[PDB]
């Protein structure tokens, strides 16, 4: 978070699994793996992305013929905020402690 | 796992945050003397071809991954497909001497040859990109020439390879929310 | 070490193989390992 | 006097010619907690107990072959149903126990069996049945049949609303003779019990 | 820094002015197999998780005693919504989590309270509200409150159906000031989770 | 030999039972492992090649036994003779993938191409039947995909194979008492 | 092992060879052994 310092906010991250709509409202995603935490001194906040598939692996790529998305969701909600209005919220992405990539492939990827 | 924002130290969080527990990683293949070894099909001028490992084109696996160091090392392999006899003059060799038999020449045998080359130029390490000019990098950066009567097939292997402050790295930028390529089925 | 996988040790010397280092008189994964992990909060249950 | 009382959480089921049960494929369920849910499964024992549900008649009529196939997890209104309809992953082993109540003065047999990945059967394949976790119905002998297979399956949890791995076949191997005294029908139900039921991921709410 | 991160089930709720947890009546859980349940109770852990609702807007036009009450267990979506639903005694605790996030240069302050039993509340005796477990939430200071109870009442196991023993009871007792900084509204909202959930006597299906 | 009749419990009967003897058995020949190793002969896509074990003719020996199984694990094999190069791109690759030649291409040699493959399914273990679909067997169940210019014979061959669950396996069925095929004879 | 049949150790190394398997924290033979065999039979010469 990167408000005023009289900004302040609440936000939710979800994560909804595959097989059903993602949720449209924090109230509705609040029944998932949810985290959500609130603009302070400390300006950044982490969360991982659960690995969860009935699989041990998934593919890195989609298929042009699936497009109901086979991993689920992530969504981030914003439940309150306070004099915050046009105050942004910059987003980063990186591996955990367990992430790991197999099977190469050249598969032209400009 | 709140933390300082501007910070700049590394914050990995773990899902036992909430419960769930850390499985075990297995990381081989993205080991980068592992992912760099591997031919790499670059498209040959017609005699003279001197390896420059940027001569790869940047979107191939081994191209654009070995973009992504700022200074590497490593020691070549090349396996070439032409006619009459190949020779390789090392880094730094007048161009004239690309004629002469005595620099390591290799006659011709069916249906490729195919030599390990040792690392030749004068630095320590090479180099993907230098600001020596804001293409456009020392011709010293070499790991020497080819000649043949014709080149046809040219491939490059990079071998021990060492690789150092690594630089921003692209995917292809989809415009629907899924890159929807058609994936390999039965 | 890398991509190659043979157990028989090889024909060819070594200097004939590959280029021979030279010492002279690894951080990124130190830098990953330092990771700062789980919380700054005081934890409830 | 051959009696056997099962139970699953708070219901039971005795019956007095048990013949015993099988255990099909292991007698034991393996590993859980694996890597692919990052240690977010967790059983639920609740959903692990008893439930109705109707097959067939058997008709006098029924010649030799007459199957019936019930791919499970079914429509089940229950607690279990419930979880299908709230988690995205889940596994479970059955535990089931199929009656054929007639009479000792019928004849002839059904064969039940459970078989993994069933999505219906060749005729002459039915010859070969007894390959899979069986047990015969018998009325001069026995009336039920009771039968505990573990989880299987390419994964280690499934996803039930795109994936049934077991279905229950009930199906006729000698046809039934009324004679004198026998049952004119006999009526065959299924009584099923899911077994260490774990699960992972929650959906969110239904709005 | 104030820091607490509180957690239930898979769910947290990290906060930075947490002025801490207040306990109410008890600061752990009392026996819960009795002898009026023949020992059929059982623990639902998986219920136990937050869940989101909102209470009001505080607009600074509200004066004193501006009192919304939310009684529990409210109309719930989710698992714990289910069990009510499929069985007839409970108990619960609740831990509940009151956000009104304003800014600070808003002025005064909202009460949060539990009250057990409450079926609306007079006005004069709004003024002793402190006798329930309580916590302010002045924007000057915190954003949350925070207070954990209990499950209370007359019998071991309830009947949430038909009774309904807590209240959450958000008061105003200095009026909100939106002054040149402070924000112009402020909503409320409660972060609640069921805690110690036990269940008996599962209900027939709903056919 | 009397026993219960429902019960399912195996009940092996030897020649004991009236006078006699049990001989010994040797079972090497109907091992898994060991029938299921040898070449089995696919017919082929003119170009891409999806690496399926259901692509086997379900009467072969290799096909209907594998067939067997329903839950299989094996390494694969594939002897492959083809124009061209061949390409290999792995399991839930992009089909556009099968022209880069980094991919494990194999150049051309005379008169086949022979070569072992990991297993690569993300998957524990794959299966000859799913009842995901009540033919219709999920795309993720492969081994991975080969391309050539002219891929002509291809021929699989499982290493190391598992199998799970035995379903039924069924001989040709006759019309006269004895299915009276004519016997090699010299 | 299976349908191998060579004295020489393989040449390449393992890894290289086949996928290598990894473990986690067969039924028909003990099914086959366990058949029961004789008389529920009293016996006569």
């Amino acid at each position: 978070f990167t408000g005023p310092t009289d900004a302040k906010a609440r936000y939710m991250i979800a994560y909804a699994p595959p097989g059903m709509e993602p949720p449209k409202t924090p109230e509705a995603a609040a029944h998932c793996i949810h985290a959500e935490w609130d603009t302070g001194l400390n300006s950044k906040f982490t969360f991982s992305i659960p690995y969860l598939s009935a699989a041990d692996y998934t593919y890195t790529a989609s298929d042009v013929a699936e497009t109901t998305n086979v991993q689920g969701w992530v969504c981030l909600f914003q439940i309150t905020h306070g004099k915050a209005d046009g105050d942004a919220l910059v987003v980063l992405a990186s591996a955990g402690k367990d992430f790991e990539l197999r099977l190469p492939v050249d598969a032209r990827t400009q | 796992t709140t933390s300082a924002g501007e910070s700049a130290d590394p914050v990995t969080a773990t899902v036992e945050n909430y419960g769930g527990e850390t499985q075990v990683q297995r990381r081989q293949h993205t080991d980068v003397s592992f992912i760099l070894d591997r031919f790499v099909k670059v498209t040959p001028k017609d005699q003279i071809n001197v390896l420059d490992l940027m001569q790869t084109p940047a979107h191939t696996l081994v191209g654009a991954l070995l973009r992504t160091a700022t200074y590497y090392f490593a020691d070549l392999e090349v396996a070439v497909k032409h006619e009459g006899n190949l020779t390789w003059v090392p880094n730094g060799a007048p161009e004239a001497a690309l004629d002469n038999t005595t620099n390591p020449t290799a006659y011709h045998k069916a249906p490729l040859t195919r030599l390990a080359l040792p690392y030749t130029a004068p630095h320590r390490v090479l180099a993907t990109v230098y600001n020596g000019e804001s293409r456009a990098l020392p011709t010293s950066f070499n790991y020497g020439a080819i000649k043949a009567t014709r080149v046809t097939e040219l491939l490059y292997r990079m071998k021990r390879a060492e690789t150092y402050c690594p630089r921003p790295l692209l995917a292809i930028h989809p415009d629907q929310a899924r890159h929807k390529q058609k994936i390999v089925a039965p | 070490s890398g991509n190659t996988g043979s157990i028989i040790n090889n024909y060819y010397m070594q200097q004939y193989q590959n280029s021979m280092d030279t010492q002279l008189g690894d951080w990124f994964s130190k830098l990953a390992s330092s990771a700062f992990s789980g919380l700054f909060g005081a934890l409830l249950a | 006097d051959r009696i056997l009382t099962t139970r699953n959480g708070h219901t039971t089921s005795t019956t007095q010619s048990s013949v015993g049960v099988t255990y099909g494929y292991a007698t034991a369920e393996d590993f859980v907690s694996g890597p692919n849910t990052s240690g977010l499964e967790t059983r639920v024992a609740q959903a692990e107990r008893f439930f109705k549900t109707h097959l067939f008649d058997w008709v006098t009529s029924d010649p030799f072959g007459r199957c019936h196939l019930l791919e499970l997890p079914t429509d089940h209104k229950g607690v279990y149903g419930y979880l299908t309809d709230s988690y995205a992953y889940m596994r479970n082993g059955w535990d089931v126990e199929v009656t054929a109540v007639g009479n000792q003065f019928n004849g002839g047999c059904l064969l039940v069996a459970m078989v993994p990945e069933l999505c219906s059967i060749q005729k002459r394949e039915l010859y070969q049945l007894t390959l899979f976790p069986h047990q015969f119905i018998n009325p001069r002998t026995n009336m039920t049949a009771h039968i505990t297979v573990p989880f299987v399956g390419v994964n280690r949890y499934d996803q039930y609303k795109v994936h049934k791995p077991w279905t229950l076949v009930v199906m006729v191997v000698a046809p039934l003779t009324v004679n004198s005294e026998g049952a004119p029908q006999i009526k065959v139900y299924a009584n099923i019990a899911p077994t260490n039921v774990h699960v992972a991921g929650e959906f969110p709410s239904k709005e």
